[PDB]
């Protein structure tokens, strides 16, 4: 019952500030440590710095000139505010529940930060239904096509979460400064058509979420 | 600033065997280690706190040793559930460093895709564009190929791909292959073919269309 919620702003310009709120439960700020870490693309995970339970923070030296930690007890929110975003702050950002003032015990589920000048896209959704009934397999592979978006991430489900075994969620590319990726479900063919199957995108760095019914082909 | 070093990038291994993976300081008088497991696309679990204790829900088969500066992650009776990347942190001193992390992967027996196409969607065409899209799902090993040909002909510009991360309950890998068309190329050929070739056969899975049935 320990949790940890980040809430940020998903696209940074260069130069702006960055900030993020941790929202926790399950514990008291005042009797354990919060830390911000992150992991830039490819990287190793990096801690930036800690709020202890006593209210005194450290920071990583790298990042000391342009951070701050703060807290709001009453809300039981931690704060991170970083400074000069350029394009390398882009990375996965995390808070952490300490054990007290010792072991990093708990994770939260990490809020993504990209850091770039241009536009918020929405993702086009494309259902992919199967060419011209090419056989009766006992299954049937369906997908969506999640193209043209910025910033990562987009959220794949099945109606609604309900089908969420046989799927796919393939990790996004990126052509000409846009993601995109595809997910798959296999399904019995006895099913589908007659039992509806639609994915669900959100894409929160600009609000949006599209529900794309899969129908069979007119062709 | 004190440097936790995982040498081994990735670490191969089996269902039921015993693996260890290591976490050797650059420094230190600490049992100040803690083991994490983060699995693909989610958020970190701490395993093992100080050196060798066991965070609470975790099973009996995770174990942690070791003082200064070498230390062990020991996962016995490896499960499909511990495909994951383990790394360890460091919290003797400031700032707190992290190892850059053991892949773990899981060895299983060769699996065949499961190759399925798809045309562009009357949506995709109605904007000027077309993707023609090729599943791999469920196969073993990671390698493989996909030739994309149109009208009998190789292309390889506007073809882009995709890996999952070995799957938690299989240990198989998936695969995407898109190829990105405008609307103008799409129309002027009929013929559409994916072929997937892979060690399970030296037959080339093939999937193909045609625009004009
Ligand atoms: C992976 O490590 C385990 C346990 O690691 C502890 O003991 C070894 C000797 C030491 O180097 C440190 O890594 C640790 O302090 C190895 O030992 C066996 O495995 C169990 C745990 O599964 C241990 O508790 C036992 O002591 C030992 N078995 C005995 C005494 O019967 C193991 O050898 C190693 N495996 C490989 C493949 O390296």
């Amino acid at each position: 019952e320990v949790k940890l919620l980040e809430s940020g702003p998903g696209l940074v310009a260069p130069s702006e500030s960055l900030s993020i709120t941790c929202t926790i439960s399950g514990f008291s700020l005042t009797d354990d440590g919060v830390s911000w870490i992150r992991q830039p693309p490819g990287k190793g995970l990096e801690w930036l710095g800690v709020i202890w339970g006593g209210g005194s923070t450290y920071f990583n030296s790298l990042f000391k000139s342009r951070l701050s930690i703060t807290r709001d007890n009453s809300k039981s929110q931690v704060f991170l505010e970083m400074d000069s975003l350029q394009t390398d702050d882009t990375a996965m950002y995390y808070c952490a529940k300490h054990d007290g003032h010792e072991t990093m015990d708990y994770w939260g589920q990490g809020t993504s930060v990209t850091v770039s000048s241009s536009k918020t896209t929405p993702p086009s959704v494309y259902p992919l239904a199967p060419g011209s009934a090419a056989q009766t397999n006992s299954m049937v592979t369906l997908g969506c096509l999640v193209k043209g978006y910025f910033p990562e991430p987009v959220t794949v489900t099945w109606n609604s979460g309900s089908l969420s075994s046989g799927v796919h969620t393939f990790p996004a590319v990126l052509q000409s400064d846009l993601y995109t990726l595809s997910s798959s479900v296999t399904v019995p063919s006895s099913t589908w058509p007659s039992e509806t199957v639609t994915c669900n995108v959100a894409h929160p760095a600009s609000s949006t979420k599209v529900d794309k019914k899969i129908v069979p082909r007119d062709c | 600033e004190i440097v936790m070093t995982q040498s081994p990038k990735f670490m191969s291994t089996s269902i039921g065997d015993r693996v260890n993976i290591t976490c050797k300081a650059t420094q230190n008088v600490r049992t100040a280690v803690t083991w994490y497991q983060q699995k693909p696309g989610q958020s970190p679990q701490a395993l093992i706190f100080l050196a060798s204790n066991r965070h609470t829900g975790v099973p009996a088969r995770f174990t942690g040793s070791g003082s200064g500066t070498d230390f062990t992650l020991t996962i016995n009776n490896v499960k499909s559930e511990d495909l994951a990347d383990y790394f360890c942190l460091q919290h003797w001193n400031y700032p707190l460093t992290f190892g850059s992390g053991t892949k773990l992967e899981i060895k299983r027996a060769d699996a065949a895709p499961t190759v399925s196409i798809f045309p562009p969607s009357s949506e995709q065409l109605t904007s000027g564009g077309a993707s023609v899209v090729c599943f791999l799902n469920n196969f073993y090993p990671k390698d493989i190929n996909v030739k994309w040909k149109i009208d009998g002909s190789e292309r390889q510009n506007g073809v882009l791909n995709s890996w999952t991360d070995q799957d938690s309950k299989d240990s198989t890998y998936s695969m995407s292959s898109t190829l990105t068309l405008t609307k103008d190329e799409y129309e002027r050929h009929n013929s559409y073919t994916c072929e997937a070739t892979h060690k399970t056969s030296t037959s080339p899975i093939v999937k193909s269309f045609n625009r004009n049935e």
